[PDB]
């Protein structure tokens, strides 16, 4: 099947680009949607058609190398990556997936699962401790189209472009990074809101359309690793940035 | 499928100034005076709210004394009060509304002891509150347009876009619960426009819970001003120290803002 796309180019890439590119993304998954409290809530299973599931983003590296990976409209989740002729899919892997994606790429299933925690496990090390930026993200590219240091390579790509898409925080420290390129390691509360997404999409929901307070809190890391508990939109808003919603509820 | 009911939930209420909402000397009688007063534990400063749509302190309900322009709140019991004195309603914009009235709840100042009333919605910021168990204000970075962030400069009462420096103390803005922007080491000082229609400069004034000093950061990355539903924007013409103004909303990049907190 086709379907559409978005790309992004390292060579000659600007902060405004980049900019640019989470935002076709967005519009892309963010379509046939209600949304809460301005958020748009991604379609839930049963109700997108396989014929727009899934949706094809294009990177390219400082050399020209080109990975192709597909983003579940669902949940915004990164399924599978291919590059060479070669596809990739993790041990989950759904029939659905290798049956409509990248047909007539020698397809491969991976020995992990698209975790946070496998793909930290799988890669050896924690995402705490991997770089993310322009050089990293270019690095990543050629690691993949070589098919080698998939796992942690994996971590980059996800955090560089689902996350950002999902927390325009994350949007802003990843644009930085371009704009004077540089790298850096994902702070406490970065990762906090990355492992939160699914509670926020929970409160945010529950409350409803404007309604301002949570009935839970949800738990994020400040920089110095210490608890703190958003209670109200406004503050999950103000200090993420959040930019879509994982169906949940209902309301 | 369907939002399961949530269980009633105990918060404060954080409004102008950053003082909060509290019943008078914690008396649990019935008719006692809302009012305002610093941030404690004091069992009566802690408000839980039910899915009937009220909120209640020491089980009395908090209750519109009347129903019109002026009237004080207080508590009372709910079996006996009026059932759309005891209603409200609690928007992202951080407005406490009575949805039978349409009056909002408002603090005509941030002296603690003044006794909160219903009013007419002129979206002031004295009728920006905050309901949370957070009661401290965000401070944050506030980036834009040419990732430059807004700053504060000379006598405060300006503010200028200039390139981003996290430690630049003329960068630090707290994010107050009353829906105003402060100046950090300032918090006397609100982010303030000088008037609601478009093109409309944007400088410091002192902190008064004006209508032209509310402030609601719109999840599409706007920043508008309730009463006059226009949005910040960065006069793209400026070479350097490009100023903002009120501009009607657009969609482009210099009416985008992203609040990076530096602390939290
Ligand atoms: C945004 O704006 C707010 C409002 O001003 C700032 O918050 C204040 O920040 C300052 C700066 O850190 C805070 O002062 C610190 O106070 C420490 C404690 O001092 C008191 O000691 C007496 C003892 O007699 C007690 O009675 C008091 O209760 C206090 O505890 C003071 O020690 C500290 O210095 C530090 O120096 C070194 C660390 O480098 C240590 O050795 C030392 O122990 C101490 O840690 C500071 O002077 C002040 O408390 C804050 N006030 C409020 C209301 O928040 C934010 O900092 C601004 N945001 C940013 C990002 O800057
Ligand atoms: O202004 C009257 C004050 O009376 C006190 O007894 C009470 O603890 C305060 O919160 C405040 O209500």
């Amino acid at each position: 099947i086709d379907y559409p796309s978005v790309s992004f180019n390292l060579a000659g890439a600007k902060s405004t680009t980049y900019r640019d590119f989470l935002k076709n993304l967005r519009d892309r998954v963010a379509t046939g949607t209600y949304e809460v409290n301005g958020l748009p809530v991604l379609r839930r299973e049963s109700e997108v058609q396989v014929k727009n599931r899934f949706v094809l983003v294009r990177l390219t590296n400082y050399n020209g190398d080109t990975v192709t990976s597909a983003v579940d409209v669902t949940n915004l989740y990164l399924v599978a990556f291919s590059a060479n002729g070669n596809s990739y899919f993790f041990k989950d892997a759904t029939e659905l997936q290798k049956s409509n994606l990248f047909l007539g790429t020698t397809q491969h299933t991976l020995s992990f699962t698209g975790n946070y925690d496998n793909l930290e496990t799988a890669a050896g090390t924690r995402r705490e401790s991997i770089e993310l930026g322009p050089n990293p993200l270019d690095g990543a590219i050629t690691s993949l189209w070589y098919d080698g240091g998939v796992a942690r390579s994996l971590l980059v790509l996800i955090q560089m472009v689902p996350e950002a898409a999902r927390f325009r925080y994350i949007e802003q420290e990843v644009r930085r990074s371009l704009q004077q390129l540089t790298s850096f390691t994902p702070n406490a509360l970065m990762l906090s809101m990355e492992n939160n997404w699914s509670s926020m999409s929970l409160e945010v929901q529950l409350s409803g359309d404007n309604v301002s307070p949570f009935s839970g809190t949800v738990q994020l890391q400040n920089y110095d690793h210490t608890p703190r508990l958003v209670d109200n939109f406004e503050e999950l808003y103000k200090i993420t940035g959040i930019a879509i919603l994982l169906f949940r509820c209902v309301a | 499928e369907t939002c399961a009911i949530p269980a009633p939930f105990t918060r404060r209420i954080v409004g102008r100034d950053g003082l909060c909402v509290d019943v008078r000397n914690g008396y649990d009688t019935d008719g006692t005076p809302i009012q305002l007063w610093p941030c404690g534990t004091q069992r009566n400063q802690q408000w839980t709210f039910y899915n009937d749509k009220t909120i209640r302190s020491m089980g009395k309900c908090m209750t519109a004394n009347g129903l019109n322009s002026g009237s004080y709140i207080m508590i009372t019991d709910c079996s006996t009060a009026a059932e759309d004195a005891t209603k409200w309603e609690v928007l992202i914009d951080g407005s406490i509304i009575n949805p039978s009235s349409g009056l909002v709840m408002t603090a005509p100042s941030g002296a603690s002891r003044t006794t909160l009333l219903l009013e007419n919605n002129i979206h002031a910021a004295s009728q920006g509150w905050t309901v949370s168990n957070d009661v401290q204000p965000i401070a944050t970075l506030i980036v834009g347009y040419n990732e430059m962030c807004l700053q504060a400069n000379g006598e405060n009462n300006n503010v200028w876009m200039e390139d981003c420096d996290v430690t630049s103390v003329q960068q630090q803005w707290a994010l107050f619960d009353d829906r105003t922007i402060r100046v950090n080491n300032s918090r006397g000082l609100c982010v303030t426009s000088n008037g609601y229609v478009s093109k409309d400069l944007i400088v410091i004034r002192k902190c008064q819970g004006l209508a032209t000093q509310r402030w609601f950061f719109n999840s599409d990355g706007s920043v508008v001003n309730l009463k006059s539903t226009r949005v910040m924007d960065v006069k793209e013409s400026d070479v350097s120290l490009q100023e903002v103004i009120i501009f009607p909303a657009t969609g482009n990049p210099n009416q985008q803002w992203r609040t990076q907190v530096p602390q939290i």
